[PDB]
């Protein structure tokens, strides 16, 4: 995981999944598979910081777009059968102490 | 009971066979594609659980403590060395007839104790 989101030997569209139960792991890196952005939760915090947004929201005349950022290991693409493996939080505000 | 087990033969590997021995009345095993032969310790061929009751804590994993999407209570600590975090699921297992209790897994490094209640 820690090298597709440097995107430095595996290119952001491998998907790969740890099944704990049957003891398997599987990396596809077919094509045909649908696969849609999500954000990235380390500890209880996104990874999408304030920084980030503020070069988004110049982006005109920065060169510094999507790209730079799936390349900071912020966003990350998931499939359907690796999406068995994760929690997603519909909101930020699900992460906040309830 | 016992749920017994397979046995193999030693010079060509096959599957040892339970036959009868006439003579002293001593179940042997014999593989069929040699004339190797071997007392049988167990006394015991073919059984079968039709009632099967069966003890999952036998088939979980303790590396289902890793899973993010499985709950887990403070509720109950771990009984061997007296840990907060457990990870508790249902039988995942078909065929299981009706059994909605959960089973327990210790978190923390190494420990993996498993329980039921
Ligand atoms: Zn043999
Ligand atoms: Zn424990």
């Amino acid at each position: 995981r820690k090298l597709r989101r440097q995107m430095d030997i595996i290119v952001s569209e491998v998907s790969m999944i740890r099944d704990i139960r049957e003891r398997e792991i599987r990396i596809y890196t077919d094509a045909g598979r649908i696969c849609r952005p999500l954000l990235i939760v380390e500890k209880q915090k996104l990874l999408l910081k304030k920084r980030h947004i503020d070069q988004l929201k110049e982006r005109e005349y920065n060169n510094y777009s999507w790209q730079d950022l799936v390349a900071s290991g912020v966003v990350e693409y998931i499939d359907t059968l690796e999406e068995e493996t994760v929690m997603l939080a519909m909101t930020p505000d699900d992460l906040q102490e309830k | 009971p016992g749920i017994v087990g397979i046995r193999f033969c030693q010079e060509c590997n096959n599957m040892l066979y339970p036959k009868e021995d006439k003579e002293n009345r001593i179940l042997l095993y014999a593989c069929r594609n040699c004339d190797y032969q071997q007392e049988a310790d167990n006394s015991c061929i073919y059984v079968n659980k039709i009632t099967h009751e069966v003890d999952e804590l036998t088939q979980i994993i303790a590396d289902v403590s890793q899973d993010p999407t499985l709950p887990r209570t403070e509720d109950h600590p771990c009984q061997k060395c007296g840990h907060k975090e457990a990870v508790f699921f249902q039988s995942h297992s078909a065929r299981a007839e009706d059994a909605m209790r959960l089973y327990y897994v210790c978190t923390a490094p190494h420990c993996g104790h498993r329980w039921t209640e």
